[PDB]
RNA sequence: UACUUAAAAUUUAAGGAGAGGGUAUCAAGCACAUUAAAAUAGCUUAAGACACCUUGCCUAGCCACACCCCCACGGGACUCAGCAGUG
RNA sequence: ACUAUGCUUAGCCAUAAACCUAAAUAAUUAAUUAACAAAACUAUUUGCCAGAGAACUACUAGCCAUAGCUUAAAACUCAAAGGAC
């Protein structure tokens, strides 16, 4: 571009950043609605252990649950954290082991 | 015999409408540095000015005098002279005619016409 | 119309003023060499030599600013001749439209150095000049509409206070 | 040079073509639809303007156009 | 705080050299002008008007707010956005 | 085999790989090989571009266009897509 074309437009402009998960917050508390399992998107192959979840805010997401072996259920409630699974197409939150009703996996 | 109080005491202009009556639509432009580029550009401004005599055509430069109290909302200005007129320019430092980058009248005769 | 339109009788530009010198030519000869056995070329060839006289100060100077309006507007006319049994003709359409805006564009370089020639050309010629319009107008259907509502509504507030100026001022006058 | 990006745009655009063939007369009920809403919203954006003028009457002799019609 | 007349601190009102967030799929706004016999038909705008959305900024500090209705005659759902404290 | 149609006369429609896939203009040919194509490169002015797909799409506005054209996003998905050899 020329000097004056760069004149006339200024710095670029710069798209929004949209929220996430979270929105824009560290951690959120849900209520477990649901416990089922995924199946991670090939080359993978396992059963990975999912529950839904109604935030504080009001909506409903997936949250993975990390640990060999959890022992939450319906009524429960998490402290959800970002960070997508990377195998799990549309899980984008996680559930934080040692808070609230979920606790920490139980080392063998 | 105060003076005004906007800035431009003094500003010239092109005359860049005169459909309004004894006003004359005035087109200036200054400087401005861009700060990223560090060059300088054209800002231009409007002015309206009492052209009393409606002595004034569009394309003529002019110079304006800030009005001791703004005459209207937007008239605070006046008619001090009209540098350039449109098609009709005088040389300064020779004062013959011209018309364009050329002499209408030679600055060796001297017609006194 | 315009005003002057050279005879069939006259005679080309090359032999324009050479026939008359010639003590005695034949009718025959000066048939042959005027405009009646000639292109509609050189009949325009004419029309733009009595214009430059009629207008320019030295004739003899075509590349004027003035010369070049002169010969801008013989053009004009020709190609607007054309135009009207031509109707659907689309290269001299384009043709018309672009002399039409070159002739514009040398009037306003006139215009801007040299006014007294700008008026006189303009005069002669009879070539009104309408100067640029500093901001463009967007025109479709629903802003022509709403335009000339608004027109209509600022009349009808203005018409409004005017009557009651005059009733006003009217009771005031009985009270006096 | 191979023609692939010309090839997804030619399926995008076969299939969207096969699509308004099929919903074809859903389509026109929209559309006529839409423009009637249109005309609203220009009818009451004439009349916000002499109201707000202090006008209690569109002024005489006028009748807002109808502009979205088939009138061509 | 001085004098029978003047130096400050602190404000208010009318303004304007220049600068000053986003969307142009907000592109027209619709009285937004001038003159001063009251006529003329103008004013703003792709050099971004107007509309909408978002945000305290100018940081020795500044600005706005003070239960809500922008205001607070009035009306209302009638007061900790002073310190500590509670739901 | 035979239609719409290609033809004429009026009007509409405004789209092409409308592609020399080369904006225009004025210089230079050396103090210059990403590859391939069409040797390199400077200056001036405007236009345009900012990962891929979603998308020649949705909505908006204009249009003689009504299964249309121009204008033209986002969510969401992916870690590539793409060019040359
Ligand atoms: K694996
Ligand atoms: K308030
Ligand atoms: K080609
Ligand atoms: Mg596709
Ligand atoms: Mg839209
Ligand atoms: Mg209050
Ligand atoms: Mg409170
Ligand atoms: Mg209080
Ligand atoms: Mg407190
Ligand atoms: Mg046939
Ligand atoms: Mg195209
Ligand atoms: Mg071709
Ligand atoms: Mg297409
Ligand atoms: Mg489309
Ligand atoms: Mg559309």
């Amino acid at each position: 571009a020329t000097l004056n074309q760069m004149h006339r437009l200024g710095p670029r402009k710069e798209p929004p950043k949209r929220l996430g998960p979270t929105e824009g917050r560290p951690q959120l508390k849900g209520v477990v609605l649901r416990t089922f399992i995924r199946k991670p998107k090939k080359p993978n192959s396992a059963n990975r252990k999912c529950c839904r979840v109604r935030l504080s805010t009001g909506k409903e997401a997936v949250c993975f649950i990390p640990g060999e072996g959890h022992t939450l259920q319906e009524h429960h409630v998490v402290l959800v954290e970002g960070g997508r699974t990377q195998d799990l197409p549309g899980v984008k939150l996680k559930v934080v082991r040692g808070k609230y009703d979920c606790g920490h996996v139980q080392k063998k | 015999i105060v003076r005004s109080s906007v800035h431009a005491k003094w500003v010239v202009g092109k005359v860049i409408g005169t459909a309004m009556i004894k006003t004359a639509k005035v087109r200036a432009t200054r400087l401005v540095l861009d700060p990223y580029l560090l060059k300088y550009f054209n800002k231009r401004k409007t002015y309206f000015a009492h052209d009393a005599l409606q002595q004034c055509s569009v394309g003529d430069i002019v110079l304006l005098r800030a009005l001791p109290v703004p005459r209207s909302k937007h008239v605070k200005h006046e008619l001090a002279e009209i540098i350039f007129k449109v098609g009709r320019v005088i040389d300064p430092v020779t004062g013959k005619p011209c018309a364009g980058t050329a002499y209408l009248e030679s600055p060796l005769s001297e017609p006194r016409e | 119309k315009q005003d002057d339109e050279p005879p069939s009788s006259a005679f080309i530009k090359e032999y324009k003023d050479i026939i008359p010198n010639i003590e005695k030519v034949d009718d025959v000869v000066k048939r042959i060499l005027s405009l009646e056995m000639a292109s509609r070329k050189e009949k325009l060839k004419i029309k733009q030599e009595q214009l430059m006289n009629k207008i320019v100060e030295n004739p003899e100077d075509s590349r004027t600013l003035e010369a070049q309006i002169i010969a801008l507007t013989v053009r004009i006319r020709n190609y607007e001749e054309h135009m009207q049994k031509h109707r659907k003709d689309k290269a001299h359409k384009r043709h018309l439209l672009m002399s039409i805006d070159r002739r514009k564009k040398l009037l306003k370089i006139l215009r801007q150095t040299n006014y007294d020639v700008f008026e006189k050309t303009c005069k002669e010629l009879g070539v009104e000049y309408t100067l640029p319009p500093l901001h463009f107008q967007k025109v479709h259907r629903r802003f022509l509409a709403k335009k000339a509502l608004c027109i209509r509504v600022y009349q009808e507030v203005q018409k409004l206070k005017k009557q009651k100026r005059a009733l006003k001022a009217a009771a005031a006058a009985a009270k006096k | 040079k191979n023609v692939l990006k010309i090839r997804r745009r030619k399926m995008n655009h076969h299939k969207y073509r096969k699509l308004v063939k099929r919903t074809r007369f859903l389509r026109r009920k929209v559309r006529e639809g839409r423009l009637k809403k249109k005309q609203i919203k220009f009818e009451k954006d004439l009349k916000r303007i002499w109201l707000k003028a202090g006008l209690k009457e569109a002024p005489e002799n006028w009748q807002t156009p109808k502009i979205y019609l088939k009138n061509k």
